[PDB]
């Protein structure tokens, strides 16, 4: 796991060093804050039906009760255009709120401590997340536990010794095709059958796909001592 | 979980073809191009609200031609394969529960009703036989009379109990499915959710259709009125009532619609999350994944949202 | 019948297609209206009928062209209308003129709508398909087979989040 650990974070490096595209998360961010002041400042050039966008050029050139309308169509162009500016940046910031509030849950139910939620910290059962930081956000390295090679096996729910049931603790019985073992979910980790890895419940002529097998009690050869 | 997309030309609607209109609506600035910019951004997302809540898998599984889900009956869920339409009896009746020309356009969106389908039967398929494995790498093949006997250790109940009444639990399962039939098929308002997000749309479309009608102070609310009627400086006057008006309505749709996109990227983003804690897995989050001790869930797709049935204890 | 032409009636005038419809109007009438006070449909006032209001095809223009610097070959899409003005296909979507349909499925690569996405690809040309949603993978099932690991790998994926 630490050479697998260790090779993952090289493979980092290799995406965010030649791939630049990773990042439009927090690219988009600041080019929609600069279009819109770019715009804004694009206002100022137009007349809104006026003579000329420029004060000088009505207030040097008109008479007072001409220039006070011109003028005011000027106002009332550039102020809806501030309104249009404050407007959206109200509706982004509550987006880039709704997104920090999510990376405040991240924080601290991926990093200080483990998530049990799916695909919440990563894709894959999750061990623990690494913080780094970034311009106006953040990166999450979710560390995850993901099965690779299977292998069929044969089941069943239950296993009858001598006329009880007896169903696993922790874990499932499973069959190489001649011997029956448990084994954790997760993991192929076959062990014998005994009754510390089972417990009964029942007896063999109710449950659904039962089968016939030995359960050997660990006190049976201690009998020859 | 989506919107309808529209998009309006900010000139055919203010200016209806129009030399002189056109004119002096280019000195007003960059109005007209902004209201595109937002709407064309609005109409992206309600894309990527379709793949962030049902594209949760790149791989797609079908069931076995041998039904046998340990007393289960699945075929109220799962797609009519004998149907042009691969939806289930259910998604039929949500799909029925649920029901121009001034430069307005509605643009189709990217997935279709088929292939939401496709996605839908992909994760009810792993659910039943991969269970929460297919949402945490390759799909490891578990019965299903198995995969309770896990979800019910989850809950802390015993896995004695499903296998000494596999017969109740089945009989309670498939006599509920049969209720949500009956319920949606006899309930209007169960769709109330969806539909009030449909009218809400029309309403401000409608609305903006009637705004053009309205003189604003001006002589006429038509252009073709002015400018057959009155001389050129003087019809400046009364068309610039109209840009102003007319530009100010198109202004409330889109900061309208824009908020609109928020409660409804909202709701995306917790069906994601459904779709993933409940549908992928078994969550311990009270009440999150229906009330009562969660087992599992099976969504549905529906126009313009999701439709999730969860199990519970 | 059948044109883009313009409106000039006793009591009515506009811009757009003329064509006969089954509408059945009142014996003094000039013309109707839809749900939103716009006029589409019109009785011709020396003839007995009745004739549609479907005003002029128009919508907007879009582009489906790879990066710069690997061609400038470029389609084109004409959005919510059929093919007027014309390596064409059209679509659900619009008339898409400069791509070559094929039957073959693949992953999208530049959205279009209704399905429908494009991509450069192999003497090099755009082409236009339905996009597909994952190679099938159908696994086995029964009353008493199970799939157990046997080894894992360790991830270390991204996010990024403003």
């Amino acid at each position: 796991i630490a050479n697998q650990f260790n090779s993952a974070i090289g493979k980092i490096q290799d995406s965010l060093s030649s791939t630049a595209s990773a990042l439009g998360k927090l690219q988009n961010v600041v080019n929609q804050n600069a279009q819109a002041l770019n715009t804004l400042v694009k206002q100022l050039s137009s007349n809104f039906g006026a003579i000329s966008s420029v004060l000088n050029d009505i207030l040097s050139r008109l008479d007072p009760p001409e220039a006070e309308v011109q003028i005011d169509r000027l106002i009332t162009g550039r102020l809806q255009s501030l309104q249009t500016y404050v407007t959206q940046q109200l509706i982004r910031a509550a987006e880039i709120r709704a997104s920090a509030n999510l990376a405040a849950t991240k924080m601290s139910e991926c990093v200080l401590g483990q998530s049990k939620r799916v695909d919440f910290c990563g894709k894959g059962y999750h061990l623990m997340s690494f913080p780094q930081s970034a311009p106006h956000g953040v990166v999450f390295l979710h560390v995850t536990y993901v099965p690779a090679q299977e292998k069929n096996f044969t089941t069943a729910p239950a296993i009858c010794h001598d006329g009880k049931a007896h169903f696993p603790r922790e874990g499932v019985f499973v069959s190489n095709g001649t011997h029956w073992f448990v084994t954790q979910r997760n993991f192929y980790e076959p062990q014998i059958i005994t009754t510390d890895n089972t417990f009964v419940s029942g007896n063999c002529d109710v449950v659904i796909g039962i089968v016939n097998n030995t359960v050997y009690d660990p006190l049976q050869p201690e009998l020859d001592s | 979980v989506s919107m309808t997309k529209t998009s309006v030309d900010c000139t055919m609607y203010i200016c209806g073809d129009s030399t002189e209109c056109s004119n002096l609506l280019l000195q007003y600035g960059s109005f007209c191009t902004q209201l595109n910019r937002a709407l064309t951004g609005i109409a992206v997302e309600q894309d990527k609200n379709t793949q962030e809540v049902f594209a949760q898998v790149k791989q797609i599984y079908k069931t076995p031609p041998i039904k046998d889900f340990g007393g289960f009956n699945f075929s109220q869920i799962l797609p009519d394969p004998s149907k042009p339409s691969k939806r289930s009896f259910i998604e039929d009746l949500l799909f029925n529960k649920v029901t121009k020309f001034n430069g307005l356009t509605v643009l189709p969106p990217l997935l279709t009703d088929e292939m939401i389908a496709q996605y839908t039967s992909a994760l009810l398929a792993g659910t039943i036989t991969s269970g929460w494995t297919f949402g945490a790498g390759a799909a490891l093949q578990i019965p299903f009379a198995m995969q309770m006997a896990y979800r019910f250790n989850g809950i802390g109940v015993t896995q004695n109990v499903l296998y000494e009444n596999q017969k109740l639990i089945a009989n309670q399962f498939n006599s509920a499915i049969g209720k949500i039939q009956d319920s949606l098929s006899s309930t209007a308002s169960a769709l109330g959710k969806l539909q009030n997000v449909v009218n809400q749309n029309a309403q401000a479309l409608n609305t903006l259709v009637k705004q053009l009608s309205s003189n604003f102070g001006a002589i006429s609310s038509v252009l073709n009125d002015i400018l057959s009627r009155l001389d050129p400086p003087e019809a400046e006057v009364q068309i610039d009532r109209l840009i102003t008006g007319r530009l100010q309505s198109l202004q409330t749709y889109v900061t309208q619609q824009l908020i609109r996109a928020a409660e409804i990227r909202a709701s995306a983003n917790l069906a994601a999350t459904k779709m993933s804690e409940c549908v992928l897995g078994q969550s311990k989050r009270v009440d999150f994944c229906g009330k009562g001790y969660h087992l599992m869930s099976f969504p549905q797709s529906a126009p313009h949202g999701v439709v999730f049935l969860h199990v519970t204890y | 019948k059948n044109k883009c032409v313009n409106f000039n009636f006793n009591g009515l005038t506009g811009t757009g297609v003329l064509t006969e419809s089954n509408k059945k109007f009142l014996p003094f009438q000039q013309f109707g209206r839809d749900i939103a006070d716009t006029t589409d449909a019109v009785r011709d006032p020396q003839t007995l009928e009745i004739l549609d209001i479907t005003p002029c095809s128009f919508g907007g223009v879009s582009v489906i062209t790879p990066g710069t610097n690997t061609s400038n070959q470029v389609a084109v899409l004409y959005q919510g209308v059929n093919c007027t003005e014309v390596n064409v296909f059209q679509t659900r979507a619009g008339c898409l003129i400069g791509a070559e349909h094929v039957n073959n499925s693949y992953e999208c690569d530049i959205p279009i709508g209704a399905g429908i996405c494009a991509s450069y690809q192999t003497s090099q040309s755009i082409i236009a398909y339905t996009m597909s949603l994952g190679a099938e993978n159908s696994v086995a099932y029964s009353n008493n087979s199970i799939a157990i690991p046997t080894n894992f790998t360790i991830s270390v994926t991204t996010e990024i989040l403003p």
